[PDB]
RNA sequence: GAAACUGCGAAUGGCUCAUUAAAUCAGUUAUCGUUUAUUUGAUAGUUCCUUUACUACAUGGUAUAACUGUGGUAAUUCUAGAGCUAAUACAUGCUAAUCUCGACCCUUUGGAAGAGAUGUAUUUAUUAGAAAUGUCUUCGGACUCUUUGAUG
């Protein structure tokens, strides 16, 4: 408590408590020099993200989710045609809240915002209380890698929406009080 | 203007095309990446009328004509840009032609009503035996026996020819001008199909 | 040219990862080194090439053809995590330990194993003694 | 009861060439 | 320890090698076949035993005997299978009246010389150990090989044998380098 | 000996394992636990000989510390865990969920199952006996102990518990007609109806059993396990419904 | 995080075939003839009982190592005297409950004046362990009786 883990034993494996994770975390996803799949792309970024999130995970709930969306989601202009199908599923099953599926639903959603960024506005208003009902949620069950997924979420949605909240930056600190 | 945004406009025009063409728009969407799903998605033999059909022969003075491949540009879904080499070449058919007598030929088929018009061609002959004898040596500019096939690239580049020569010439597309030969090194390697 | 094809890909969650078999072609070549692999089955995968590991590779009797294990992880902290120590120097993610051999070590626990305590005491004894 | 349907493979091979 | 790794015997001597007719034997069936010693043919005519009283204790048993058709049925369906056994003479009598040479003749130095990539079994064999033949897409360098019956229309020269289309030999690029120079 | 051994030579593993004769010397020793040696498959050969998750033993000890694994409701991160018959193992990560039921081979299938039938097992009464304070139990075969049982179940019974409570949902009584799964022996693996069970005082049981293709086979009662009605088993079966 | 205490392991592994002629061993039985670290599953509210003159918001050295310092022996994985200090070591020792009936009211989601009952562990002795075919009723149901289990 006084002294924090200062000096590093040779294990390669230590334990590190709930609270541990917090503490060191940062959002700032720019600081983040990984490769990320969206970088490439060939019809959309979410799509790209899309792709690769089927070959990782497995979880019930995302199975689920891409077998819903996977037609609507082949090129750009189904995209755009099918936006609000898209959102209302990808908020729909956020609402579960199952950790074995946040991880890529999170990052569609920061990503579907890529692809239609103005047009995203409209759907501005309930991504953003979605995450925070999430967040709120996310404090019963301890994981520090949800609180991660969740906060780059909005991280991303910002750097991509950054001119249209920027003129409005009292309104979008407004949603983020509680 | 990211590269995110430009997607988004072609793609924001490309609806707008379907919508003044035109349930039609969400159907319209499918059949685009169809393609992707290898199952029959054009259904039109019946609304065909072979009987109306004009039909047309165009005499070459080539003996012997052995085979025709055609290339027709398709616009990209994914990026939106037609697959034409240039912008020349925007919605120009072309179908190239090879004959047992060491001729390739190009000709624009664009205008369905007029007849094919030869824009350029070339010729081998006994000038292209290789001197070596070895087959990794087979590396001359021209054929030298008959040819028997040709293909044309998707992507407009480049046309390739083979035949008993057991060599396969690829040509750029404008001039019929070699790039490269790609020798079979077998001594029966006669190429016979191309795909 | 030179070919790569995976091959039963198999996606492992439990610890976050593809594995799969890699098989190489390469028609008028020796062989094909390792960290061209990663660089390339990085690219394919679009992850970073610390994240991805290769090994195990054989090539066909006659030449011509190589066959291999391959593993591509879901980040490079999860690589870090879970691959071999060696491996990892092998790709430099890690630092080779320099240790004595296995010999001297063991001579040197059964000389701190005569020993009782620190020993201070005894090297004062000793130096009072003589 | 039925058991669980199998799932078809999530990964498929991939390709590329160089040089 | 670690668990044995079983080996066994492929050959054994005959009964009575010095037997004049036997040596005779043996000299012919060389000399058309090019083998490198005797301890080919006593192999092949140990093989060619074991499958013969295979042969003979399953026509010892009764027809329709579950073992009798079960196990004949692989057998007939081996031998045709390598080619010593033709499609019309699927039964276990014929298997009885197999020979030597049929075995010695689906030989991969056999065939590489009656296909005439060769000018003789010497000449296959030369061929063979010297890495210039392969069944399909694999190199082979053992005359021993057997051949099977869809593998004989694939014997060729390999791709990387000068003769199958690859550069020259050292020899024949030395000779051309020092003839250049 | 002058105690408990603790390693296993390959050979004289179990056969059913199918373990390479040529990888090593030794081969996983089950630790102690709710099934027997002989009766277990050790979670190690089953995360990497069967499921091929893991591709050394490290990597399995490494899942294992995830806590990924969950043995019949609970997490286990023993390598050497003797999972056995009637054991649902869940893999959450994967979405995965096993129950381990022998083959007509003989042998430990690799059979998925749903979240609604992996939340139960089936266990066979082994014993029925009053313990301190007069309070009724059961001891199945998978060593669990449970108290107040209905008065009907008896030994050779097979009860449903529910691994979420570790309580008695339903039971199965031992008659003729009888769905019934071999646990033992030649026929292992083979599932059939009872027709007949020839009883023998003071020596060991003997139960005939019918299959669907109208074969009868004669097993000790030792190896029966009830596992429902006659077309109507209370748990998924592995392909080929044990015939054969 | 050296050292030391504590806990566990060291009774597995490996090697050899001296002894052994119903012995070992192979197959096959039994423990209703007994021990079993460990794993796994269950399992323990005893309210009260005069010095309450009372620690449980938590007791002692009835105690030492490591450590400081003084030493013996030619010599060892030898150790003496003195001084310290810990525990999941050692030795002590506590803190307004639940359940039967239930009169009387009230007629139920009922309240309860009151009559009663109270762990384990070891040793011995003893004990248990085997024509209601009616009546009414709302047609449901109620009225009297049952009361250990297993193995051959
Ligand atoms: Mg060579
Ligand atoms: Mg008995
Ligand atoms: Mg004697
Ligand atoms: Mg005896
Ligand atoms: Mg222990
Ligand atoms: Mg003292």
């Amino acid at each position: 408590a006084k002294q924090r883990q200062t000096t590093k034993s040779s294990k390669r494996y230590r334990y590190s408590s709930f609270k541990a994770r917090i503490d060191d975390l940062k959002i700032e996803p720019a600081r983040n020099l990984e490769k990320r799949v969206h970088d490439y792309v060939e019809s959309s970024h979410f799509l790209a993200s899309f792709d690769q999130w089927k070959e990782i995970n497995l979880s019930a709930k995302f199975t689920e989710f891409a077998a819903e969306i996977e037609h609507d989601v082949q090129t750009l202009p189904q995209i755009l045609y099918h936006d609000k199908k898209i959102f209302n599923s990808l908020v729909s099953f956020i609402n579960f809240h199952d950790e074995f599926s946040l991880q890529p639903l999170l990052d569609l959603l920061a990503q579907f915002c890529h692809d239609l960024g103005p047009d995203f506005l409209k759907f501005y208003e309930e991504a953003i209380k979605t995450l925070i009902n999430l967040l709120d949620a996310a404090i019963e069950f301890e994981s520090s890698n949800v609180f991660e997924w969740g906060f780059n979420c909005l991280a991303y949605i910002f750097k991509y929406l950054s001119k249209f909240l920027v003129k409005k930056l009292v309104l979008t600190c407004d949603l983020l009080i509680p | 203007e990211n590269p995110a945004d430009k997607r988004r406009r072609l793609a924001k025009q490309y609806l707008e095309n379907l919508k003044s063409e035109a349930d039609i728009i969400a159907s319209r969407l499918k059949e685009d990446v169809a393609e992707q799903q290898g199952r029959v998605f054009r259904y039109f033999g019946d609304k065909l009328l072979i009987s109306e059909a004009k039909q047309s022969f165009t005499r070459v003075g080539e003996n012997n004509l052995t085979c025709i491949s055609c290339f027709q540009p398709v616009l990209n879904k994914y990026t939106f840009e037609e697959s034409s080499n240039g912008d020349k070449n925007k919605g120009r058919l072309f179908a190239y032609t090879v004959s047992k007598d060491l001729q390739l030929t190009k000709y624009d088929i664009t205008d369905f009503s007029k007849r094919p018009k030869k824009l350029k061609y070339a010729k081998g002959g006994a000038k292209y035996i290789p001197t070596s004898k070895h087959e990794y040596e087979n590396t001359t500019e021209g054929h030298y026996d008959e040819i028997l096939t040709v293909a044309a690239s998707p992507d407009g580049k480049y046309v390739v020819t083979g035949g008993r020569d057991r060599k396969l010439i690829v040509w750029s597309t404008e001039s019929l001008s070699p790039v490269k030969v790609i020798p079979t090194k077998d001594r029966r390697g006669e190429v016979l199909s191309l795909a | 040219a030179v070919t790569i094809r995976t091959r039963k890909v198999i996606s492992n969650p439990l610890l976050a990862r593809k594995q799969f078999v890699v098989d190489v072609l390469h028609p008028n070549r020796a062989n094909v080194s390792k960290d061209e692999l990663r660089e390339k089955l990085a690219e394919v995968y679009k992850a970073e090439k610390d994240a991805v590991s290769v090994f195990g590779f054989r090539t066909q009797f006659g030449g011509g053809k190589s066959v291999g294990f391959g593993l591509v992880y879901n980040s490079v902290a999860e690589a870090k995590k879970f691959e071999p120590t060696y491996r990892l120097v092998r790709y430099g993610l890690a630092e080779k330990v320099e240790k004595a051999s296995r010999q001297q070590r063991k001579q040197k626990k059964n000389r701190d194993k005569k020993i009782f305590g620190t020993g201070k005491r005894l090297a004062k004894k000793v130096a009072r003694r003589n | 009861p039925r058991a669980a349907k199998k799932r078809r493979p999530a990964a498929k091979g991939k390709n590329l060439s160089f040089k | 320890p670690r668990a044995p790794r079983t080996y066994s015997k492929t050959y054994s001597t005959p009964k009575r090698p010095y037997e004049s007719s036997r040596l005779d034997a043996e000299l012919k069936l060389a000399g058309e076949f090019g083998l490198k010693n005797k301890k080919e043919i006593y192999r092949i005519s140990f093989q060619l035993s074991k499958i013969r009283r295979a042969a003979r204790d399953l026509l010892t048993r009764d027809e329709k005997d579950p073992k009798r058709l079960f196990e004949g049925n692989a057998l007939i369906r081996r031998l045709v299978r390598v080619g010593v056994l033709s499609e019309d003479k699927k039964k276990l009598d014929y298997v009885l009246a197999l020979k030597v040479e049929d075995f010695l003749e689906r030989r991969l130095q056999t065939q590489v010389y009656k296909l005439g990539l060769a000018k003789s079994v010497h000449h296959a064999r030369v061929l063979i150990t010297q890495r210039h033949i392969a069944v399909g897409k694999q190199i082979v360098n053992i005359p021993s090989f057997m051949v099977r019956l869809d593998s004989e229309k694939h014997i060729d020269f390999a791709p990387t044998s000068p003769f199958g289309g690859a550069r020259p030999g050292r020899v024949a690029r030395r000779n051309a380098a020092r003839k250049a120079e | 000996a002058r105690g408990p051994k603790k390693h296993l030579k390959r050979l004289a593993a179990p056969h059913h394992w199918l373990l390479d004769k040529l990888s090593g010397c030794y081969a996983p020793r089950p630790s102690a636990g709710p099934h027997k040696l002989r009766e277990s498959l050790p979670l190690i050969v089953f995360l990497r000989n069967r499921l091929k998750y893991a591709l050394n033993g490290r990597e399995v000890k490494a899942i294992l510390m995830q806590r990924h694994v969950k043995v019949d409701g609970k997490v286990r991160t023993d390598t050497t865990y003797p999972a056995g018959f009637m054991d649902v193992i869940t893999l959450d990560a994967t979405n995965e969920n096993f129950r381990l039921v022998y083959d007509v081979k003989g042998r430990f299938a690799v059979h998925r199952i749903t979240d609604e039938e992996a939340s139960y097992k089936l266990g066979k009464v082994k014993k029925v006996q009053l313990g301190k304070k007069g309070v009724p139990y059961v001891v199945t075969h998978d060593g669990r102990t449970i108290r107040y049982p209905d008065p009907n179940i008896k030994v050779n019974d097979t009860v449903k518990i529910d691994l979420a409570s570790g309580k008695i949902t339903d039971f199965i009584k031992f008659d003729a007609g009888k769905l019934v799964y071999v646990t033992g022996g030649r026929n292992l693996g083979r599932i059939g109806t009872i027709v007949h069970k020839e009883r023998h005082d003071g020596g060991f049981d003997l139960v005939h059993i019918k299959d669907s293709l109208d074969n009868t086979f004669v097993t000790r009662l030792n190896n029966v396990f009830v596992i429902g009605e006659q077309g109507k088993p209370y748990i998924s079966l592995p392909k080929g419904k044990g015939i054969k």
